[PDB]
């Protein structure tokens, strides 16, 4: 005979038995695939406008594509631009300055700006430059308040010149969407503005953060460790009034 | 896999395949039946394959198996010879994807934390790897053996 | 005014960097005037080192047309 | 997004089982259809233009109020909004025939369309007849071994909208 | 985000009162406690990645599937995923530990957690087990009062997440 | 955005028609109002500071609450979050009455104001009244004439807040 | 050509070649014969080409040569057949590097813009391309008029 | 960057002159290269880290001071930039070997290196020994054959350094 | 070190630094004797600091100084003493500082592909690290000892 027996190994990584419908579940379950089955565009070339031309242009349409989430020839984007390009192909300006000057655009402002109360506004330029949503209640504040006393471009600059785009995007890379998994409530935000098509919905996705300043119930003066405390404060005073005078 | 990766390009670009990645789709589709044939090969003798690799490791690294080791015992031994055959299933899928997007996407990314977590040795894991390299590439011919050895050398790249 | 162009280096310090970067090492930027005292405190911040910096758009010492 | 092989290799990836006959079977399927895939792809975006060409005259043709003063197609920017949506859909048409999968129809076109569509006004059954009339120019152009399995992805596309 | 101190401030503050023997005593309780809240948090931090190695270990012990092909722990990325999000709340309770709040925890951890999870079929009664490992892991190294602290921010993020 | 004239003349586009009698009438009309809505604009923006000192001050007497501890307005930060909520509508609508049309309140304040104010725990009836106040001190301010047309626009961001 | 951008790719993601994109390289070298018997059959047939394609263009497109056309005249027609010749050559050109990268590199960036300020209509250019496909694609065999119909076609479809 | 294929049709492009026997001969040429270089791009493919090791070995062998105390090379993160060039040489010079062309180099290995060199205080002749020890390594590994191929990749980053 | 760690925090923000901020730097030039003659006593005892962890990993692990170790040799050896006097050096460093930042920046960053293209295991390095804490706290007393084993406890982490 000879029995051979089936190896322990093979056991220990065995799965569970799985139907069609578990199947499916089972191979698209945790973070979307688009965050890997993507390409991210960056200046890498410091080499003149002559050579690498379509690598150049594949990045400048990128550009457009990251900026007004869409191609946007209708609006004849590239005449429009063409100074700009003709400079960012001289390696005069770096991305970031291409960028910036779509997101300052009048283009941009009547996409984007115009049709929307400025928290909206906030979250979309959050999306469209730094690859995720509004983040706490202090950005929207601080945006807010730019929204409110300076206007739309120096909005856009301080988005741009935030330390958070030279962090991640640096001076070379196009934007793109970042699937962060930090702070609280920024990777379903942001997958929900980005699983979003271009006027997909006008509704605000994050009006703003709801306070914790204050629980109802749960005071915490019931905790032992906090009641041990107020034993021991009831000691120390106990101590200080035996050194007074027995009198 | 090629295909996908060609689409990816494309649609990050807006446009359709170039005959240049319609070319590369073309040769990728025609050398399908070798790599199936190849892949097929290491399918059959996966047991000789894990054994024989789990054979030269322990030999090579007695301490792994040695009492107070990350492998002692019956049942963790068992444990490490399946993350063996866990990386070998990932060869073949690189293999029929022609690219080794499977092994980087189930196997590689976070590999150094999943592992220093279970306290397990990343050597050990490149001398198992080197292991699973000589044993397979022996079963195959001359020219498979390069490409398969390829996937095995990135593998055994990415763990250290 | 309206326009300085920066050569500034930024090194490296936080770490190595699996791409090439020379991109982002040396280079020389168009910046607009309201526009480089953010940068100049960026590249300040980095740790770089501001190599040179030129008019060349405007005139200095404007009142208006800035 | 997904392609025929590496759907293989996610259900027995997921499933933690090594490639049987069954998956060696339907890898060289698609192996054995690659080079119709490619011809098919070259062919239609040598001709992709004159197919959106002659999709688009026959829906209005057959719709004429879309184009005329209150249909939703009446603007040179919302024509343009049309015929650009069909360039859509048949670039993302090509890239399922390429891949063999309808996955990476669901992952980028179908997600949340409906309701864009609803939201701005766009007539779905009308699009839906955009797309038939793609499929039978691209049918005609690429010929029947091709035309049917690209109309099967057509079919994909008209019923996730339907 | 809050801490008992800040607590106190914030409840005097809405009411426009200058501090009372009652809000004194309450910051003496907090003055008091400070000493072995900075033990428990230098324990834990000393610690961390021995909890962590524990509580997944004993995690993927009672239920297999999470690491069996087809888990939602089952890739090395996916299972990295799981062991940082353990530091992540293990990070988190003892900066609630050392705050003598929970205002930390809904402001940075469970807001927007569960449906976190749930767009990503994250199984959210195992993380729970996962957390209730590391709470028997913590307790046993930081000694008895310093171990019925940790266990109300543990619980707390228990029912947050349940 | 959209005005009166724009308004006209989508009207007309959507039908495909050009303009009769009553789309000049229309148009006289607007034509007819835009130097009182002019001269409103000026003086509003003369004044816009006066404006929201003196509607902000007439809503914090009639309201003390608000400004004193406990109150939704009660800190310096949550002071001038008021301020500049007020400011924002003042602005608005001094927009819309320039323009003669309701569209830009819309689509620049009311859309999703009142989730903000829900989730912040912002008064809305306090809001309302606030927007009266403003509306009180800029009819003073504009005239007669201008008092009626403005109050068109602050009623009707204070409808779509209450 | 096919060697430049399998270098491209390798320095998109800062690594050394694939044995997949070698293999693609060892299969363009091994080629190199073939495709250089194409481009000098296209190359020595230069001037039958070019007058049939402008021939076909001009019956099925009469109004170029009409008064009013933009190739009304000796001087006009004469430029059409330059710009024929421009683009036979180019196709030969990418025929010998194996992609369209040539073709694209010196007449499809700015070919729109080009065409617009001399008034020359793109479907005109479009159908004489595909005139000029179908006359070269007669004096080849079938192997190398499918190779060479696919440089063909992208130009057109780039023109359109 | 251009090949040697891109080189020949670009000097037939600039004279617009169709392909004569000359630009064939030297298209075989490359042709016939071809499968050595191809060798040998396998062959570095394979080696490439011990290539780095044994040559930074080497280096540092001959110019100690380099990674002591004061030296450029002292540090961990600049010993890794180092081996990080070197590795980036290596690299760039197999890409110019397969291409048969040195114009890659120039156009990204060789842009803004001295000038970054010289601004960071990077020593030029210790990186040009560095190459060299380089070349000596691998052309060793590569074979006679293509040994000289190689060298003149690496002699000519080394005479842009230089 | 925390006074440089605080004036970034608020240049970060453009103002000068607050009370509470000004009270850690208070606290800090208070502990900054005490920090002083810790290094003192560390810096003092190098040589049996070196000896008596070099001699405690080689016994933990033969393997090293065994033939085919990386660490066999004299020459070999030598350096692996003198990459143990580094690592005290920079202990000291970073608690004279009070942090663990001048360790990150001499010989932190970079050190996994310094040894990698060192053949140095990492995991050797890790033991080197432990045995070196236990002698360097078996010379401190009890005080002094939880703060010189934080930045190596963090030292080793960085190695593991
Ligand atoms: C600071 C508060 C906070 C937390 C905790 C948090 C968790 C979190 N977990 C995520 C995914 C995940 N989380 C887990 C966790 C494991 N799944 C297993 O079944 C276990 C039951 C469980 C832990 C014990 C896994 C496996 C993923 C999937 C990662 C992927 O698919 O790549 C993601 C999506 C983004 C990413 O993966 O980087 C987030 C944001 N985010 C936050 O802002
Ligand atoms: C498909 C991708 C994938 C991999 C690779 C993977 C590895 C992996 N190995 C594990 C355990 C293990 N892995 C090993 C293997 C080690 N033993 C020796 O030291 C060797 C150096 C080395 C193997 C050659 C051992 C011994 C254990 C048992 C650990 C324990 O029970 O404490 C575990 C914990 C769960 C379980 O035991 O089932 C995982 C997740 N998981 C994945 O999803
Ligand atoms: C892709 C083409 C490319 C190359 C090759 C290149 C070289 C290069 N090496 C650098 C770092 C470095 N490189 C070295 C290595 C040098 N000093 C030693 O003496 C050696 C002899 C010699 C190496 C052979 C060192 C020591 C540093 C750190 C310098 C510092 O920041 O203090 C830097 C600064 C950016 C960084 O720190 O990452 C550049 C730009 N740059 C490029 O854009
Ligand atoms: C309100 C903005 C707007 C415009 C401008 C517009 C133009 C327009 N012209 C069309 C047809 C046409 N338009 C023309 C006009 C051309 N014939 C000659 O070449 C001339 C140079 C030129 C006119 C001066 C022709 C010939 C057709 C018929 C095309 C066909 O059926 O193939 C069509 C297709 C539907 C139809 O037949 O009605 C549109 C949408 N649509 C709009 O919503
Ligand atoms: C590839 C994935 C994808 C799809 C499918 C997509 C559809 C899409 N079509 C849109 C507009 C439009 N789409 C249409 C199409 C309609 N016109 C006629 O009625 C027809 C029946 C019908 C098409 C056959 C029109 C008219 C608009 C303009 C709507 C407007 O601006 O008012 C928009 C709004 C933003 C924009 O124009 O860029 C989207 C998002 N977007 C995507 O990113
Ligand atoms: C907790 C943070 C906080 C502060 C500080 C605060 C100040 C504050 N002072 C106010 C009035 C006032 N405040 C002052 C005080 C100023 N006049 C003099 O010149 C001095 C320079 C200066 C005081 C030293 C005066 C005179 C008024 C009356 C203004 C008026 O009636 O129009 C008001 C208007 C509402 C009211 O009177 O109840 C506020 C909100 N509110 C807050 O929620
Ligand atoms: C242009 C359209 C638009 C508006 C108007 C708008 C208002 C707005 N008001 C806010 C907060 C606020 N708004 C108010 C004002 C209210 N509470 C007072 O008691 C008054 C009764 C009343 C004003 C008359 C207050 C007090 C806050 C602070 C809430 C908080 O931080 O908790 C915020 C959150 C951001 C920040 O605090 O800076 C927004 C976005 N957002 C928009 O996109
Ligand atoms: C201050 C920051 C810094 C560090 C840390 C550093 C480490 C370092 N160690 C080296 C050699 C070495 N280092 C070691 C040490 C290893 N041998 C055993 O395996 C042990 C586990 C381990 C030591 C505990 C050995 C054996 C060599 C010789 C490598 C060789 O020559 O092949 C070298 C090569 C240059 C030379 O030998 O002079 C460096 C750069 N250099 C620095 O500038």
């Amino acid at each position: 005979p000879s029995f051979e027996e089936t190896p322990k190994f093979i056991e220990k990584g065995t799965a569970p038995d799985r139907a069609l419908p578990q199947i499916r579940s089972a191979i698209n379950q945790g973070v979307s695939k688009k965050r890997d089955q993507r390409k991210i565009f960056s200046t890498v070339g410091i080499q003149t406008s002559l050579a690498s031309r379509t690598e150049f242009d594949a990045l400048i349409r990128a550009a457009y594509r990251q900026v007004f989430e869409r191609d946007m020839d209708s609006y004849r984007i590239t005449e429009v631009f063409s100074v700009l390009e003709t400079k960012l192909r001289n390696r005069e300006i770096t991305t970031k300055e291409f960028i910036q000057a779509l997101a300052s655009s009048d283009l941009y402002r009547k996409q984007f700006f115009e049709p929307y109360p400025p928290t909206k506004n906030v979250e979309l330029s959050l999306k469209h430059l730094l690859g995720r949503a509004t983040k706490d209640q202090a950005e929207l504040r601080k945006y807010n308040q730019i929204i409110a006393t300076q206007g739309f471009k120096p909005f856009i600059n301080a988005i741009l010149d935030s330390k958070e785009y030279g962090e991640v995007f640096g001076d070379g890379t196009v934007p793109y969407n970042r699937y962060p998994t930090l702070p609280a409530a920024n990777f379903p935000n942001t997958e929900i503005l980005y699983n979003q098509l271009t006027k997909q919905s006008a509704e605000v996705v994050v009006p703003s953060f709801k306070p914790v300043t204050s629980p109802r119930g749960m005071d915490m003066s019931q905790t032992p460790l906090m009641l041990q405390a107020m034993g021991d404060i009831a000691e120390a005073e106990q101590e200080v009034a035996l050194q007074k005078p027995l009198f | 896999s090629v295909v996908t990766k060609a689409i990816v390009s494309a649609d990050a670009e807006a446009r359709y395949l170039s005959p240049g990645e319609l070319d590369r789709i073309r040769g990728f589709v025609s050398s399908g039946e070798r790599r199936l044939r190849v892949a097929q090969t290491l399918t059959e003798s996966r047991e000789r394959i894990i054994k024989q690799a789990g054979d030269q490791l322990f030999q090579k690294r007695p301490d792994l198996v040695s009492p107070g080791g990350n492998a002692y015992g019956a049942e963790r031994t068992a444990s490490c010879l399946r993350d063996l055959d866990y990386y070998l299933r990932l060869v073949t899928f690189g293999i029929v994807a022609g690219d080794v997007t499977p092994i980087e996407e189930i196997g590689v990314i976070g590999v150094k934390e999943m592992y220093r977590n279970l306290e397990v040795p990343l050597p050990g894991m490149v001398e198992a790897v080197k292991a699973m390299k000589s044993v397979a590439t022996g079963l195959l011919s001359g020219d498979d053996s390069a490409e398969v050895g390829y996937y095995f050398d990135y593998l055994a790249g990415a763990l250290a | 005014t309206r326009l300085f162009k920066v050569t500034a280096l930024i090194p490296s310090y936080k770490k190595v960097r699996g791409g090439r970067e020379l991109q982002n090492t040396y280079f020389t930027k168009l910046v607009e005037y309201d526009r480089w005292f953010a940068e100049q405190q960026r590249i300040q911040k980095q740790g770089g080192k501001i190599l040179s910096v030129k008019m060349v758009a405007g005139k200095p010492g404007l009142n208006t047309g800035v | 997004m997904q392609d025929a092989i590496t759907s293989v290799i996610n259900t027995y990836d997921v499933q933690g089982k090594y490639f049987d006959t069954s998956a060696f079977d339907k890898l060289k399927a698609y192996y054995a259809t690659g080079e119709l895939r490619v011809r098919a792809a070259g062919t239609i975006s040598a001709n992709a233009a004159t197919i959106i060409k002659e999709a688009s005259a026959k829906l209005f043709s057959n719709q004429p109020d879309l184009v005329r003063p209150g249909g939703n197609a009446y603007t040179t920017r919302r024509y343009a909004a049309c015929v650009r949506d069909m360039d859509y859909f048949l670039r993302y048409a090509t890239y399922a025939m390429l891949a063999g999968d309808t996955s990476i129809l669901d992952e980028r076109v179908l997600n949340g369309l409906k309701e864009t569509y609803n939201s701005l006004g766009v007539p779905i059954s009308s699009t839906v007849q955009g797309i038939q009339a793609m499929k039978e120019v691209t049918g005609s152009l690429v010929g029947s071994g091709a035309a049917k399995e690209m109309g099967v992805y057509f079919d994909y596309l008209s019923s996730g909208l339907s």
